[PDB]
């Protein structure tokens, strides 16, 4: 039991990886939003 | 011209377009049900008399994982070099077992391989075991004798 | 029509970022997945002159495994570009240190401008699809079997455990639609898993010549 | 479509009925019969000629015969 | 270091056996009993059984190098 | 029509069969047991994709492939908490091993998940389900022959501890090797040329 | 001669039943089958019709033969012919296409 | 020769038999089975040689 | 000794699923004091029986009174005391399969001793205990005798 709540954490913890990678390629995008704007 | 040659409908190398009920399970949708039954579904599936295999994969509610072409040239240009090791053995395989007879699968993959071993579809003929870069004493044993020498 | 021209411009951004993705371009899973909707939502749905206009369609875009690789995705605005046209967007690019540009072409370029391209490729690596080929994602079918690019690192390894020279491999061409979808280049090579009948599982490299 | 007559509404629903009947391919005959079990999806639905019995599983399309 | 098979194929038993009697039909002296025979493919199958025929077999691999295998050191198949 | 397809028949089908020899006459397999042809481009890693010679292979049924994820349950499971149940098949000192060891119980587990995920691999190898396999044993006829030689009369309670069968059948994978070596890549591709046999 | 009356009842029917749907194409009633033409969908009918005429007669001709005829003992043990070949010498020869 | 095992179906066995009771003891003498290289049930033919 | 089993019999059934042979007909018998069942092929032309013809029925493991174990080959010119010298029809066979009523859990309540004399088949079904004499690949001796009652 305690090692299937111990994966679980560990599962939620590959979550926020994602959610952290998708909040990092955000932040790059609100700089390149710009660099498209003066491109197009 | 117009009414022979303006296209309401269809796409040009479609002749004409069947539309049956799979009664085999080799064209039958097959669906690994909850509990792990296989489960084949009888699904409505077209068939045609022409290929345009790009634009028909693209048309949406057809099916771009299963649909394919019966045609190894046109598999080539949409699908790619293996998808065309693939298809050649599958319509090979059809052409050899169709009368029930049955024929090792090594001698299958070993043709198909040559055939697609360059990256091309490599014919097998003058034209396309002769262009393979074997040696000319080779390629005299075959056909073009004296060109190739 | 606007709707079908939806359809098929989300079609295609959602075939580009699976493509990107497997090349390891990184995109977010929410953007990865997009249905039409969020599309729609997005873009609002007037293709021409609204907001999934060809060029504001664009992204710059980053490697997952560099993000300083980074590539400017254009679906042009003329349907069958040209030098001048390829080349103001170069000019564009050129203030940025990014090369790459996946080019997303309704007509494909102009002969001229696929020598423009050319020229301005090894620099700025911009690259042709013509959107009809990305309607559907080809590794997504049944016969595609599961490509991967090889890293040179490994490839000199596959070369050694076999003892072979790369010029022994079978070949695939860089203008085949797998090799185009990975954007992989001569001398590169690809391994490839495919299912197998008579053992399961069949590991097989194809150098791209 | 929608405004027209409702017996030219019934009129075209009719011939579309009938051009959709004649594009149904026909089925392929044979011998109904629960004699026969499938040996992919156990079902006993299938479909037998004789020329050698020829069996079909009208259910997963599995093929067979007997000699 | 060698890496083919450790199994003498049907090919290498071929030949090995051909040549074999060969020489036992050009008088070499024999590496097994004779119990009594005197056509030289029985006695080449019999030194082949008793691993006794003084041979080594130069497999080459296709880079072109090769390894050398005796008729004692693979295992016999059939 | 039978006596003019009879003529027809004798004249191209022998063009079609001489073009196809004289396109592979000299691929052959390599002692590094690779299939390459004259110019020595390597065609297939492995004959087949599995390096076996094709007389040797038979027609066998993958178990796990068809039955339903119950039905595979009460069947590649080896419950060790029917004491009752165990009696009857292992003998009397094999239970009390099977009934009281945490490791011969977890070990058992491990090789349930394992053809648990064999299952999903062959589910995604062979679609449709067909159970039907070419592969060199007959594993089913290696058995029957075992019951025949040794009087196995399958009545009484056998001997065969279960960890037995595990540890045996894992050291075989060992032995039956068709990729050599200990390379990452060679141990990759034995596993793979060997993975619907094992 | 109860099988040959069995088989001749048999064809006598087919032909019954061939010149019946001869009568409905001729009226104009054979209703066309999806995809063919209506004289595929005549060819088909009659084609079916003969088939199961002849597969009729076919299996009430070996129905007849007795463990002791020696069609049947070169069938069954697969020495030589077939199910056909004693169909056509007993029952009936039947549809001869060409191409 | 030796102790083959095999099974095989006659050609005329009757696909019900399998089925129904006798299915060990088959009514017509299909099902050969060969066990320790002996002919213990079943018609011979093709199916089997 | 090298009796399996014995008991009085009656055929209630010749062919029920008709005459497949010639000289061999199935036989369908009730035991009396156990009420086992019995299918037997007997060679109907050397050895006919009837509907309702009782018989001793003595499965045993070896002819000898004696009970030692013969060889399995045939030979003649031999004077020792022999089972079959007080029957009338005697087969030898081989047990080829046990099957019963086994649970999981507990053990089977009844079993089907199958025997096949040369190919003449044989099952005998009933009560274990009366058929645990019976062990699958072993020699046994049929040895029937019809009771004129």
């Amino acid at each position: 039991r305690q090692k299937l709540l111990k994966e679980q954490e560990e599962k939620r913890l590959r979550e926020k990886e994602e959610q952290k990678k998708l909040l990092e390629q955000r932040a790059q995008y609100v700089e390149k939003t710009k660099n498209i704007l003066m491109f197009t | 011209n117009m009414l022979t040659d303006m296209t309401l409908q269809g796409i040009e190398q479609i002749s004409k377009v069947y539309m049956h009920l799979p009664q085999t399970d080799n064209k039958k949708k097959i669906i690994i049900t909850e509990d792990g039954e296989f489960k084949a579904l009888q699904e409505w599936i077209l068939e045609t008399d022409g290929v345009s295999l790009m634009r028909v994969l693209s048309e949406k509610d057809v099916d771009p994982v299963r649909t394919t072409s019966n045609d190894i040239v046109e598999i080539f240009t949409v699908l790619g070099i293996e998808a065309v090791r693939k298809a050649l053995e599958r319509e090979l395989y059809h052409v050899i077992s169709f009368d029930g007879s049955y024929v090792n699968y090594r001698h299958l993959a070993l043709l198909c391989d040559t055939m697609t071993c360059r990256g091309h579809l490599m014919a097998i003929t003058r034209h396309g075991v002769n262009r393979q870069d074997t040696g000319p004493l080779m390629k005299c044993s075959f056909e073009e004798t004296v060109d190739v020498l | 029509d606007d709707e079908e021209e939806t359809y098929r411009l989300w079609k295609i951004r959602k075939t580009i970022m699976q493509l990107c993705h497997d090349r390891g371009y990184l995109v977010t899973q929410d953007e990865l997945d997009q249905t039409l909707e969020e599309f729609k939502a997005q873009f609002g749905d007037k293709p021409s002159e609204g907001r999934p206009r060809r060029t504001d369609l664009t992204v710059l875009v980053a490697h997952n495994d560099d993000p300083t690789d980074q590539m400017f995705v254009f679906f042009p605005e003329e349907p069958k570009v040209g030098i001048k046209t390829i080349k103001v967007y170069c000019q564009r690019m050129q203030e940025e240190n990014i090369t790459r540009a996946l080019i997303v072409v309704q007509q494909g370029m102009t002969p001229s401008a696929k020598q423009s391209l050319v020229d301005m490729a090894p620099k700025y690596i911009l690259e042709q699809f013509l959107q009809q080929e990305l309607l559907i994602n080809i590794t997504e079918h049944e016969l595609v079997p599961e490509h991967v690019v090889m890293t040179k690192e490994e490839v000199t390894e596959l070369l050694a455990r076999y003892k072979l020279r790369e010029n022994q491999l079978p070949r695939i061409q860089a203008g085949d639609p797998v090799a185009r979808y990975f954007g992989i280049k001569r001398g590169q090579v690809v391994k490839i898993i495919r299912p197998s009948e008579t053992a399961g599982r069949y590991i097989t490299y194809r150098l791209v010549q | 479509e929608e405004m027209a007559s409702d017996e030219l509404k019934e009129m075209r629903k009719n011939l579309t009925k009938e051009a959709i009947r004649e594009h149904q391919m026909a089925k392929t005959g044979g011998t109904q019969t629960d004699l026969f079990t499938c040996g992919k999806c156990k079902k006993k639905n299938c479909t037998y000629t004789q020329v050698t019995t020829f069996v079909v599983c009208n259910e997963c399309g599995n093929r067979w015969k007997f000699c | 270091k060698r890496i083919t098979t450790p199994y003498m194929t049907k090919y290498e038993r071929a030949r090995v056996l051909g040549t074999r009697a060969l020489q036992i039909a050009m008088c070499a002296p024999v590496m097994v009993e004779l119990e009594g025979e005197t056509d030289p493919l029985l006695i080449a199958m019999k030194e082949l059984k008793a691993r006794k025929i003084p041979i080594i077999i130069r497999r080459y691999l296709p880079d072109g190098s090769y390894e050398d295998w005796g008729v004692d050191e693979l295992i016999i198949s059939d | 029509e039978g006596l003019i397809d009879t003529a027809v028949k004798t004249a191209e089908t022998g063009y079609i069969q001489r073009r196809l020899i004289k396109s592979m006459e000299s691929v052959m397999v390599k002692y590094d047991a690779t299939v390459r042809n004259s110019i020595n481009q390597v065609v297939q890693l492995r004959y087949g994709e599995d390096g076996l010679a094709g007389e040797s292979v038979e027609f066998q049924n993958l178990a796990t492939l068809k039955p339903s994820n119950k039905a595979f349950e009460k069947k590649f499971r080896f419950d060790y908490t029917n004491e009752r149940a165990l009696r009857r098949t292992l003998q009397e000192d094999l239970v009390k091993d099977v009934l009281s060891n945490a490791h011969i119980q977890n070990e058992l587990e491990r090789e349930f998940e394992r053809m648990r995920e064999d299952r999903e691999v062959l589910r995604v190898i062979f679609p449709t389900g067909d159970s039907k396999v070419v592969l060199p044993c007959n594993l089913l006829r290696m058995i029957w022959n075992a019951q025949k030689i040794f009087h196995i009369n399958p009545r009484l309670p056998s001997d065969l501890h279960p960890i037995k069968v595990v540890e045996g059948v894992k050291e075989l994978s060992k032995k039956l090797v068709i990729v050599n070596g200990d390379d990452p890549l060679s141990r990759q591709a034995q596993e793979n040329a060997t993975l619907l046999f094992n | 001669s109860k099988t040959y009356q069995d088989i001749q009842n048999t064809i006598k029917k087919a032909k019954q039943d061939v010149i019946e749907v001869i009568e409905k194409a001729h009226n104009n009633e054979l209703e066309p089958t999806p995809g063919n033409t209506l004289r595929q969908t005549f060819e088909n009918q009659v084609n079916r019709i003969l088939n199961d005429a002849r597969d009729k007669t076919g299996s009430s001709a070996q129905k007849s033969l007795s463990e002791y005829n020696n069609f049947k003992s070169m069938v069954v043990s697969g020495a030589k012919g077939s199910k056909i070949n004693i169909s056509q010498v007993i029952a009936v020869v039947g549809q001869q296409n060409v191409e | 020769p030796g102790h083959i095992n095999c099974i095989r179906t006659h050609s005329t066995h009757p696909d019900d038999e399998d089925s129904g009771p006798y299915k060990h003891i088959s009514p017509g003498d299909t099902k050969v089975v060969v066990e320790n290289g002996e002919l213990i049930m079943g018609i011979l033919c093709k199916k089997s040689l | 000794a090298g009796i399996l089993f014995e008991d009085i019999f009656d055929v209630k059934d010749i062919d029920p699923e008709g005459k497949k042979f010639d000289r061999v007909s199935r036989l369908h018998c009730e035991s009396e004091s156990f009420k086992m069942d019995l299918i037997l092929d007997v060679n109907i032309q050397i050895y006919p029986v009837d509907l309702g013809d009782k018989f001793r029925l003595v499965i045993a493991s070896t002819l000898y009174e004696d009970g030692t174990l013969d060889d399995g080959e045939y030979n003649p010119t031999d004077d020792r005391p022999s089972r079959a010298d007080q029957f009338e029809y005697v087969m030898y066979g081989k047990v080829y399969r046990i099957e019963g009523d086994e649970t999981s859990t507990e053990a089977a309540t009844r079993l089907s001793a199958y025997v096949s004399y040369g190919g003449l088949l044989m099952r005998l079904q009933g009560d274990a205990n009366n058929l645990h004499g019976f062990e699958v690949d072993s020699r046994v001796y049929l040895l029937m005798k019809k009771l004129a009652f």
